[PDB]
């Protein structure tokens, strides 16, 4: 009866730039309960081998994880942050936008 | 300046009349060793080099003491049921919170220990480490009994004891971290223009940004501090201003790993 | 060091 809705960033750990490898963050924090399903996509499809901090939660309560993968950023090429949680009614996608 | 802290969840599940108990501890705000009863033999685990140098006998009293915790949050989950009258097999998560924070002598300045049920505060003792606060009615019964039996006294024993003692023996075994926000604003055309004051590669996570030449009320857009997971963070702050009259506003960063807060713009 | 706790909620 008291769940906390996820908030998601996704966000490259270098500056972007086209054509150089780099670290695709998505961070989920403010969710409670603990159990989240989390997904990276590249142009739609899972990105396999995405590495997944351990269950952790803040001085507040609320729960957070750090997923995060490979890439090599384009011009065409979308990635995004699929994460399912009981906090909502179905999978929130949050897209990467390389200006934030 | 230093602290200590253990974490600890349980979370009841369907069915499985066992809880999992996770109980992750920190030094400095950085983890050290971690217990997940979802571990085939769980035990205590090092996550840092400097833990390493700790023999078999700590692991051995470190992992029975996980056990002794696990068991006891097993009994308050299952109480808990009973004192708000929740129904079987859901789901619930019970947490603590604990540990010290040393000055930068390496005395007490404070000792901490919270209850939280289901992700909301319940029970928490004092500054004073004899007295405590509850916040609802179930957190009150609780209070009673416990004040009544002076279990302030034992908490209050162990963190005035042993967790500065072990903190001492920990920091030894580990003299001073930060690093400064490389920061730089950006310009982004609205439909006017947007300004976004960037803050990257500082460590620890404790920030301000703001904008200017008066203190820069709000229409401020601001992100919570995020991870760039090489162990520094990031963060920015942005304010939208039409054309032209960008040169007008300013962006300060106030970090403790800078010699003095950086003044920014273009 | 852990802390070992004492009366349950």
């Amino acid at each position: 009866m008291i769940q906390k809705t996820p908030q998601i960033q996704v966000y490259s750990r270098h500056p972007p730039e086209n054509g150089k490898p780099n670290i695709l963050n998505c961070y989920v924090t403010q969710f409670h309960p603990p159990h989240i399903e989390i997904q990276m996509l590249k142009n739609g499809k899972k990105i396999p081998k995405v590495e997944m901090s351990d269950m952790s939660f803040s001085k507040d309560w609320s729960f957070y994880i750090l997923a995060h993968t490979e890439f090599t950023p384009t011009e065409t090429d979308t990635y995004a942050c699929r994460v399912k949680h009981d906090s909502m009614a179905e999978p929130k996608t949050v897209y990467w936008d390389r200006d934030m | 300046p230093h602290s200590m802290r253990y974490f600890e969840t349980a979370v009841s599940r369907p069915g499985l009349e066992e809880p999992r108990y996770i109980s992750v501890g920190y030094v400095d705000n950085k983890e050290f060793v971690r217990f997940d009863s979802d571990a085939e033999n769980p035990r205590y685990e090092p996550r840092a080099p400097w833990m390493e140098q700790e023999g078999p006998e700590y692991w051995e009293r470190e992992t029975q003491k996980a056990k002794g915790q696990e068991q006891w949050f097993r009994v308050s989950l299952r109480n808990l049921l009973g004192y708000y009258n929740q129904s079987a097999g859901g789901s619930h998560t019970l947490q603590q919170m604990s540990g010290c924070d040393l000055g930068s002598d390496w005395r007490l300045l404070r000792g901490y220990l919270q209850f939280a049920y289901e992700g909301r505060d319940y029970i928490a003792l004092n500054e004073d480490l004899k007295t405590w606060t509850a916040a609802d009615m179930a957190a009150q019964i609780t209070r009673r009994k416990w004040e009544q039996s002076g279990a302030a006294e034992h908490y209050k024993a162990y963190l005035e004891g042993e967790c500065v003692e072990w903190l001492h023996r920990y920091l030894k075994n580990g003299l001073l971290r930060t690093d400064s926000p490389k920061a730089h604003v950006t310009h982004h055309p609205r439909s006017e223009v947007t300004l976004r004051c960037w803050a990257l590669g500082f460590y620890p996570a404790d920030i301000t940004l703001t904008w200017q030449g008066e203190e820069l009320t709000q229409d401020m857009e601001l992100v919570e501090t995020r991870p760039a997971g090489d162990g520094t963070f990031q963060k920015w702050a942005s304010v939208v201003v039409p054309l032209g009259k960008e040169q007008n506003y300013t962006c300060r960063v106030y970090h403790e790993g800078l010699p003095e807060p950086l003044t920014l713009r273009w | 060091y852990q802390l070992e706790n004492y009366c349950g909620l």
